[PDB]
RNA sequence: CGCGACCUCAGAUCAGACGUGGCGACCCGCUGAAUUUAAGCAUAUUAGUCAGCGGAGGAAAAGAAACUAACCAGGAUUCCCUCAGUAACGGCGAGUGAACAGGGAAGAGCCCAGCGCCGAAUCCCCGCCCCGCGGGGCGCGGGACAUGUGGCGUACGGAAG
RNA sequence: AGGCUAAAUACCGGCACGAGACCGAUAGUCAACAAGUACCGUAAGGGAAAGUUGAAAAGAACUUUGAAGAGAGAGUUCAA
RNA sequence: GAGCCUUGAAGCCUAGGGCGCGGGCCCGGGUGGAGCCGCCGCAGGUGCAGAUCUUGGUGGUAGUAGCAAAUAUUCAAACGAGAACUUUGAAGGCCGAAGUGGAGAAGGGUUCCAUGUGAACAGCAGUUGAACAUGGGUCAGUCGGUCCUGAGAGAUGGGCG
RNA sequence: CGACUCUUAGCGGUGGAUCACUCGGCUCGUGCGUCGAUGAAGAACGCAGCUAGCUGCGAGAAUUAAUGUGAAUUGCAGGACACAUUGAUCAUCGACACUUCGAACGCACUUGCGGCCCCGGGUUCCUCCCGGGGCUACGCCUGUCUGAGCGUCGCUU
């Protein structure tokens, strides 16, 4: 049996949750089986059973996320986590539009007298 | 049992009778000096330790 | 002649590369040429060995009339391993001796739809 | 770091070693001394046709 | 003017530097509100200070501040050169109308000891030894 | 410490001037930056010329240069109204403008 | 001392966790030069100190 | 009576365990720090030592949040996930 | 006595947003010695540096003259070669030490307070509708700032009716 | 006595990067290696030593003396 | 230099042969296993007998001094290949209650306990240990911290800088 | 005659000098400009089947998900061996997660002591009752709420 990310991302969370369970069953045995000596072919299960837990719970999470961003996509002021994260100064960049908003009277400047093409040889 | 430091005797106690189904008298707690918690479950005398370990599989 | 200047012709750092490149590089290193038979059925120099390729030995101890089927690739020793090459130890345990793969020859690939691509996508190349 | 490694030298010099050096590539006992192989070779300095 | 911090008036140097009572503090005491009015709030730009009033000891002045991060200061483009970054902390750096006319520069043959960008670098750029390749 | 006939020497380093080496090993990198951004600029810019706007016929202040000439900056707006233009209509034609220029 | 605070008895629980010798399989590792602990302290001739 | 007589009184430790350096230098009877200097707010760091800025600079810890700063700038800080 | 308006203020775990700290090779602001030299040592040199403190950016600073010059005049700042180890400072001892030209890389110029004219024609916030992808920005209705002065027209090269 | 502004300029910190009339484990960074590590001082701080078997461990099966350390035979390897 | 070579380069040794006045060099013989030299020009971090020279190693001393502060050990048996020292029986002594006894605070950090080994450690020795390897061991409403203030240290209001 | 002492040579013994090699430094130059209140640098603790250090990670802990490549990692048993299902390792990493201290932020910090709001079981409800989740640092900006004056004024008793 396996634990594939493409068979989680299909299931309700109710099922991932009671599997989830029944992962942390196996878990807490294998780690019986482990303290105790004669099981030594559940070593590498147990080790595939921490790598399984960890991929329900972030099939989990990202279901969770993206479930999250599906209402609070388009409302303003967006949660901590849901705004971009990218780094302080680029949090710190005005906008496109604050940067490329001009004066009246410099756009009524560039409007009047525009930069103009030209060659000089005769 | 062996317990993660962060764990109290309340704790402990909540866990045993909702994973195991049994009931517990007292929780004795120590740190153990490797860096884990050493936790004596007394249980309530209705009970068995050997068939509860048996159950268990210590 | 190097004229790309973003590629080293420093020994110390090929050499840092060439023996700590990951698998997936380890992978193009370890790659062998193939019998002209071979070669000339299939329009393509030369591809990398995996665990279900024979292996005709054309230089070391054992050289020649040796077709034989490789079991383990080592890329950490840069070492595969063939079956029929043995080598016996002091208690009469047989061990298999370190060939390295560019000294192999291929007379036999394992069929594969990704071998296919890969070779579509060689012959493609070569033009 | 602040040797004094680049050295200067007079243009007029530096044509004068063009001009020696491209005087002594033309006689033929230079060249067979400094070792190129002109057993065979026809006259000397070769000029070669535009289609080279 | 200020006075010097070491203990008891000993300078323990050259008789050059014994004037403990008369330092007398190149910076403007307009400079230091400026100083002082910026670092109790960071948040806020120092553009200017004017003064307002003396009587022997405390001299009073008002500074004005700017807010890089009001909806009325991020648009109206005449203000938005003091929201960039290079612009933090202008009191400290010595950008403003106190901090230029301490600092002492302008155009002029009274100026030639800080004749580019500052006095640091006028001395760097008149005391460095400059090597060529080709000598 | 002297010696005999030779020329009186007060060189000036006694400042620790071995902190404040400035050796040009980056000349042909300054000179190869320095190409690239002409060619850049006659690429990327325009099908103006090289050296852009146009500099006016001046004279040198001194009693040693003014015999001599020399590109100026800008056509000294007294000499822009005669040939009667307007300001940055000049500008953007390729006339370099400076106000302070006098005639 | 016996008788101290909780980060101390942390410092002691991990120098307790050091204190134990290379096993018999990493010095047969590929490539290994490895051959014994140089960290080995011992509580006699090196105090840690708190 | 100076010496070996005296090293056996040694018993009480001035210096404890920082809890921002961790390097035992946290003066319990002054409340402060040696190196670091814990109660102020900015690291105790100076010019005359460089060995202590070769020590205490980035560089030498986890910079696990650092590093990954450098391998998203190599892309631009990108939003948008994978295609098919 | 009470109610209301304005002005000075306090409170909050009020809604939204901002500064702290680190690296600090380059840059900016302060102040800051002595070893060394002067064969001695005080002025001087070391040095407006070393150390100390405060700040930000990939550059920083400076930058459109209260300029240079004094003749057939030039014309923002920066960087290099010259000027020049020169003018000059200095127990005129030791030593320190520029600038204007001139030739090159670079070239980009501008805005505001005042003066009057526009019935505040201006900005911030709240709620719903018009909207497209990966997301926030124009238009509708009322809560504030602002007449002790928003915005347009204006900048010493003149400007406005 | 109010303010902005890119270019030429600087960079021994950092992310990759290419080259060398340079050095060769007492040299070159303190550090080619589990190096700011072991260790020392209450602390500020100080601060090392340390590369190489073989082509592949094929690292010596087995006999024998001694309890073993070790040794004599035998064997692998071009070479013990 | 169509230089030298895995049919053996550098390196090292040599009661071998020789050259040059000398700096040094060439050849032979023995280990070694992968790089080296000659001429012409070029550039050096370019030659060691010293510096109470730096690092590392090794002799005479030398199997020498020294294993001497605190009254003392002796017989038999046992596990063991091995006993002046390990364990037990017995005898004789010491510490003699201000102890060479029973437990604590600070400090140590696993040294506490069991099992196994005895190259390494203990200044001889071990079958022994605080050495080494493996596995265990610290359980609190009523013991203490946590609560309180003492001498004192301290932030805000305020002031200075 | 032997013993002791001295000089060579052969062989043997701590010693690692010379020679040869380099996943290392040093110097120079170019390209880009990048931390943090959405928790930086640094530190503590923990994580592998056998795992002390370095390296890599944070209770999802020797890595998770996705993309690309395409049959391995490896010292040992085991485990997925499947590929006319989805696929091991490796690199990229753009999605999730990131214990505690730390500008460190409820207080000083002894992992102690609290205070609000909500949810589950405990006498089905506060009354100093267990677990879980969110908030609770300073200064300051804009706007909202409340009130202070014998600061100035209007209307009235
Ligand atoms: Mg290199
Ligand atoms: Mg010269
Ligand atoms: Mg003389
Ligand atoms: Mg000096
Ligand atoms: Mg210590
Ligand atoms: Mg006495
Ligand atoms: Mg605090
Ligand atoms: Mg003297
Ligand atoms: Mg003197
Ligand atoms: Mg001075
Ligand atoms: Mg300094
Ligand atoms: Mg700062
Ligand atoms: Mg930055
Ligand atoms: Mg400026
Ligand atoms: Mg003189
Ligand atoms: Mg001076
Ligand atoms: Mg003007
Ligand atoms: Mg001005
Ligand atoms: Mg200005
Ligand atoms: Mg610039
Ligand atoms: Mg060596
Ligand atoms: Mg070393
Ligand atoms: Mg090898
Ligand atoms: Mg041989
Ligand atoms: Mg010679
Ligand atoms: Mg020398
Ligand atoms: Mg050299
Ligand atoms: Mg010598
Ligand atoms: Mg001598
Ligand atoms: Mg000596
Ligand atoms: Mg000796
Ligand atoms: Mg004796
Ligand atoms: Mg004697
Ligand atoms: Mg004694
Ligand atoms: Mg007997
Ligand atoms: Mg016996
Ligand atoms: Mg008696
Ligand atoms: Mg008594
Ligand atoms: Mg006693
Ligand atoms: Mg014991
Ligand atoms: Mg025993
Ligand atoms: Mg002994
Ligand atoms: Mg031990
Ligand atoms: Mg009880
Ligand atoms: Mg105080
Ligand atoms: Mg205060
Ligand atoms: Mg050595
Ligand atoms: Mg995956
Ligand atoms: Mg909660
Ligand atoms: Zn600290």
């Amino acid at each position: 049996a396996k634990i594939k990310a493409r068979d989680l991302r299909g299931k309700k969370k109710e099922e991932l949750l009671k599997q989830l369970d029944d992962l942390k069953v196996e878990l807490s045995q294998l780690r019986v089986a482990k303290v105790t000596g004669g099981a030594a072919s559940k070593l590498s299960k147990i080790r595939v059973v921490r790598k399984s837990i960890a991929r329900v719970l972030t099939v989990i999470n990202q279901t969770q996320k993206e479930n999250l961003r599906k209402f609070y996509k388009g409302k303003k002021y967006k949660p901590l986590d849901l705004r971009p994260k990218k780094t302080r100064a680029m949090r710190r960049r005005l906008n496109k539009h604050e940067e490329n908003l001009k004066t009246k009277k410099q756009q009524r400047k560039e409007r009047l007298y525009p930069l103009r093409k030209y060659a000089v040889k005769a | 049992f062996i317990v993660d430091v962060k764990a109290n005797k309340h704790q402990i106690k909540q866990a045993v009778k909702k994973l195991y189904d049994i009931d517990v008298a007292k929780v004795n707690t120590l740190i153990r000096p490797d860096g884990e918690k050493k936790a004596y479950v007394r249980l309530a005398p209705d009970y068995d330790a050997l068939d509860v370990a048996n159950k268990i599989g210590i | 002649m190097k004229f790309n200047p973003f590629v080293t012709s420093d020994r110390s750092k090929n050499r840092k590369r060439h023996f700590n490149a990951p698998s997936h590089i380890r992978r193009k290193i370890m790659s062998s040429p193939l019998s002209k038979e071979l070669r000339q059925k299939y329009n393509v120099r030369s591809m990398p060995i995996r665990k279900d390729d024979e292996v005709q030995v054309v230089r070391g101890h054992y050289k020649g009339q040796q077709i034989g089927k490789v079991v383990q690739v080592y890329r950490k020793k840069y070492v595969i391993y063939i079956e029929r090459v043995q080598r016996e130890k002091a208690n009469g345990t047989t061990v298999h001796v370190g060939i390295h793969p560019s000294k192999v020859v291929i007379t036999r690939l394992k069929l594969d739809k990704d071998r296919k691509k890969i070779l579509e996508r060689k012959a493609k190349s070569r033009q | 770091t602040w040797r004094r490694w680049h050295r200067r030298v007079n243009t007029t010099q530096k044509r004068y070693a063009i001009c020696s050096a491209l005087a002594a590539s033309a006689l033929p006992a230079l060249v067979m001394s400094k070792g190129h192989r002109i057993e065979e070779v026809p006259e000397l300095p070769l000029v070669v046709e535009d289609k080279v | 003017g200020r006075k010097r911090p070491v203990p008891k008036g000993a300078t323990y140097g050259k008789p050059v530097h014994h004037g403990v009572n008369q330092l007398k503090f190149a910076r403007s005491l307009q400079s230091v509100a400026e100083e002082r009015a910026g670092r109790h709030c960071g948040a806020l730009r120092v553009l200017n200070s004017y003064w307002v009033g003396e009587d022997s000891t405390y001299k009073f002045f008002e500074v004005i501040l700017i807010d890089p991060f009001h909806k009325a200061i991020r648009r109206n483009p005449d203000t938005q050169w003091i929201t960039k970054p290079v612009h933090k902390h202008r009191e400290m750096r010595g950008l403003t109308s106190a901090g230029r006319k301490s600092r002492g520069l302008g155009k002029g043959h009274k100026f030639h000891h800080t004749i580019g960008g500052s006095r640091r670098a006028a001395w760097r750029r008149r005391n460095t030894l400059q090597l060529h390749r080709y000598r | 410490a002297p010696s005999r006939n030779g020329m009186v020497l007060k060189p000036h380093f006694h400042k620790d001037w071995q902190r404040r080496v400035a050796t040009w090993f980056n000349q042909p990198a300054r000179k190869i930056r320095r190409r690239k951004a002409r060619q850049a600029k006659a690429r990327r810019i325009a099908p103006r010329p090289a050296s852009g706007p146009i500099r006016p016929i001046v004279r040198c202040p001194t009693v040693r240069y003014h015999t001599k000439v020399r590109a100026g900056r800008g056509f000294s707006l007294e000499e822009l109204r005669v040939a009667g233009i307007h300001k940055k209509v000049a500008r953007t034609i390729g006339i370099s403008v400076d106000p302070r220029r006098r005639n | 001392s016996s008788h101290k605070t909780f980060r101390i008895k942390r410092f002691l629980a991990k120098k307790q966790k050091q204190n134990r010798p290379i096993p018999q399989w990493i010095r047969m590792k590929t490539g290994n030069k490895i051959r014994y602990n140089s960290k080995r302290r011992h509580w006699r001739r090196t105090k840690l100190g708190l | 009576t100076k010496g070996t007589s005296s090293f056996g009184k040694r018993r009480n430790k001035t210096h404890t365990l920082c809890r921002r350096c961790g390097s035992k230098a946290y003066h319990l009877q002054k409340s402060t720090c040696g190196k670091c200097g814990y109660p102020a707010k900015r690291k105790r760091k100076y010019n005359w030592s460089a060995k202590a800025k070769r020590r205490n600079t980035t560089g030498t810890g986890r910079m696990r949040h650092l590093k990954i700063v450098y391998r998203r700038f190599r892309h631009g800080f990108r939003e948008g996930t994978t295609p098919k």
